[PDB]
RNA sequence: ACGAGACUCUGGCAUGCUAACUAGUUACGCGACCCCGGUCGGCGUAACUUCUUAGAGGGACAAGUGGCGUUCAGCCACCCGAGAUUGAGCAAUAACAGGUCUGUGAUGCCCUUAGAUGUCCGGGGCUGCACGCGCGCUACACUGACUGGCUCAGCGUGUGCCUACCCUACGCCGGCAGGCGCGGGUAACCCGUUGAACCCCAUUCGUGAUGGGGAUCGGGGAUUGCAAUUAUUCCCCAUGAACGAGGAAUUCCCAGUAAGUGCGGGUCAUAAGCUUGCGUUGAUUAAGUCCCUGCCCUUUGUACACACCGCCCGU
RNA sequence: AGCAGAGUGGCGCAGCGGAAGCGUGCUGGGCCCAUAACCCAGAGGUCGAUGGAUCGAAACCAUCCUCUGCUACCA
């Protein structure tokens, strides 16, 4: 029990980042790009995983299960106004992306605002703030 | 000034164990804080072990907060 | 040094005007307890009252003023 | 790892050091003696400089070390008061001289430490003793002792080897001896 | 004679006076629960001002005692005592080249007056950023952060003339921001006994730029308005930067005070990091000085008087 | 053509195993009614270059380059 269990893994290699081991598992899961610490609850209250144990004893189908719950989470009855990408502009669908989707998908977004020419994708080109704040007193780290 | 930066356990080992089971029972005051520097370990960890030797019975309840809380060893009588 | 100074406590018997440069101190009238004749003035830091002891390091300097 | 420098743990009076100054107080400064552990000492105000200052890091150089003289010390309490405007300008050389002798001394030493792999306090001030306090003590001077005695253990391996420490620890300290001291 | 004082408002008490179904208290009956007695901001009605509201009067004056003082003005400590220095309002002669012609159908002179410096419509701007400065807000954590439960106020304001735009209990739907038919108040009656926050208790966290800190940024949904893009505002999930108690210097304050903490009013169709009030928790230090920055009076000095931020000598 | 010194912030300089500083110049802030003096902070560094010893060198090793101190066209 609070001696620590054969093979405990230190190090877990999951979607090819580095998570930490000695954190508690509604935690060591938010080190993960893409994934808070709202969301992290809900993912764990769908698979049948208590919260009161660390990331580093648990095995191979508990986190097999939650790696099906961050690529499927649809289908799992997770609602809908919980996500962070709805209504896509390119195919309207309702997912969850997880730092590779969502980098990629963050910077083809900056490109189409570049491409299609609007006042966000020039400011964003020239480096300045986008939602319309006042830039004479603060971003004083702009360039020498 | 060196800083020495403090890696503390999540969870026992063997050495640490006995370690605490021998020499924890035989000091003056407990408390997780002095738990934790001593032994190197977390506090909620040293809560916990804390709470394995209370219900146990070789460590008596002084007072409770959510704070701290207060431990101390049996009579050597 | 060398040497060990006995600390002696006084008591006061009157209390006189507030010296110093922004009139910190103040001019006390102590008397020793060994021997109840003799009376000094020293510098004191502080309120003080009357019939108030205080404890010297030493007993031999004498009260300079705000200078 | 680290530990004192020579066997005193605290300096006589009317003895020069080299201190290494951390932080300026009201009353005085907090500083920290690297030939002595990193023990707390104490710098006054008035005895920074015998003329009138204009600012109080004129002479305070956060980071950079200096020389003082100890005026007062305490060996049962562990104080130690410093003094700075009571210095000879011929002292600053041969004080670092000595402090670059002892800092080689203990380079090499820490060197040839983690080559043994001894990692204690006990164990590294028993290898002090053994290596360097050993020499000091023989020859009588807290310093002068000891480069000197490296210096002629280089080309003599039988005075080398006077020391009764070990063979495996003494062939790498003789290594060391011979590679760095030349 | 003016100024100070004197005067007014507010706080601090009076079981004495006048009074209350738009404020309650105490008794009585009924009703509900439990083990013979407790709770009811449940229902209803026989006295009363103990709580509340606000009117008139009272009370503190150096009044007493012991000292200091020319024993004169006054000062110090103590007893009885709700207070033996509560806070604000008003605030003299003289002048400032102080600010306001953008408060006024208060205003002299000057400019302009039909291709207008009047006026109106549509769009933009007052927000635009190598950088510097001031007022402020949040934090740099374990005297803590998150999550549940317990639990306590006072100033206020509220359906407006052209002028349409009020404050809200209650029921359903929805995670939430919000939406619809329903009732009260033109106000001690309704929001409301304003179930406020900080605090209190119990878990989770464990010195790690960490579950601190929430800047920047992506996607989505509602409200106001004719109209939000240079995101009005609010909500949901992600994104988690600087910042490890801050150099030279400098601001405010001494008792319910600083500080922490929230609630009203002003702007307001949409609306507080500002301001003015209010309440809760509640200290450290000091009863002094002229050293710094300045002020009041007397004496003295002056080559100053648009007045030392003055005047003045020489290469 | 031969032997030695120096190579470090715009400029001059200290340094030799645990490790980018000094004087000066520039920029900004404070102090004052304002200026000059005075104080504070920062930017500005392949430490001339190559390969190697060493856990680790701007320094230790061999070479070259640039400017100087002495011999000078030595057939």
């Amino acid at each position: 029990s609070l001696v620590i269990p054969e093979k405990f893994q230190h190090i877990l290699r999951v979607l090819n980042t580095n998570i930490d081991g000695r954190r508690k598992i509604a935690f060591a899961i938010t080190a993960i790009k893409g994934v808070g610490r709202r969301y992290a609850h809900v993912v764990l209250r769908k698979a049948d995983i208590d919260l009161t144990k660390r990331a580093g004893e648990l095995t191979e189908d508990e986190v097999e299960r939650v790696i099906t719950i961050m690529q499927n989470p649809r289908q799992y009855k997770i609602p809908d106004w919980f996500l962070n990408r709805q209504k896509d502009v390119k195919d309207g669908k309702y997912s969850q992306v997880l730092a590779n989707g969502l980098d990629n998908k963050l910077r083809e977004d900056l490109e189409r605002l570049k491409k299609i020419r609007a006042h966000r994708g020039l400011r964003h080109f020239w480096g300045l703030r986008v939602r319309g704040q006042h830039t004479k007193t603060t971003g004083r780290r702009g360039r020498t | 000034k060196v800083r020495d930066k403090l890696n503390n356990l999540v969870l026992f080992d063997k050495a640490t164990y006995d370690k605490l089971c021998k020499e924890v029972p035989n000091y003056k005051l407990i408390t997780p804080a002095v738990v934790s520097e001593r032994l190197k370990i977390r506090g909620s960890l040293a809560r916990a072990a804390l709470q394995e030797l209370l219900s146990k019975g070789l460590i008596k309840l002084v007072s409770k907060h959510r704070a701290q809380v207060i431990y101390t060893r049996n009579t050597k009588g | 040094t060398s040497r060990v100074q006995p600390i002696k406590l006084a008591r006061v018997t009157k209390v006189l005007g507030r010296t110093g440069s922004q009139g910190q101190c103040t001019q006390v009238r102590v008397e020793f307890m060994d021997d109840t004749s003799r009376s000094i003035i020293r510098n004191v830091k502080g309120p003080v009252r009357e019939g108030d002891v205080l404890t010297l390091l030493e007993s031999e300097r004498e009260a300079r003023r705000l200078r | 790892l680290s530990c004192r420098f020579y066997q005193h743990k605290f300096p006589e009076v009317e003895d020069v050091v080299m201190v290494n100054v951390r932080s300026i107080a009201e009353m005085g400064a907090y500083v920290s003696l690297l030939e002595y552990n990193n023990i707390e000492g104490m710098i006054l105000l008035s005895e920074l400089s015998r003329r009138r200052i204009r600012s109080i890091n004129k002479l305070i150089r956060i980071g950079r070390n200096e020389c003082v003289v100890v005026i007062r010390v305490d060996k049962e309490k562990g104080y130690i008061d410093l003094s700075k405007r009571r210095v000879s300008p011929e002292e600053a050389i041969k004080c670092e001289d000595k402090f670059t002798k002892s800092k080689t001394v203990y380079s090499i030493l820490r060197h040839v430490a983690e080559v043994l792999e001894y990692t204690k306090d006990e164990q590294l001030e028993s290898l002090f003793q053994r290596t360097a306090w050993v020499f000091d003590d023989k020859y009588k001077r807290p310093g002068y002792g000891a480069y000197d005695a490296f210096k002629h253990a280089v080309s003599d391996p039988s005075i080398l080897d006077s020391l009764d420490l070990n063979e495996d620890e003494r062939e790498v300290l003789i290594n060391n001896i011979n590679r760095r001291l030349t």
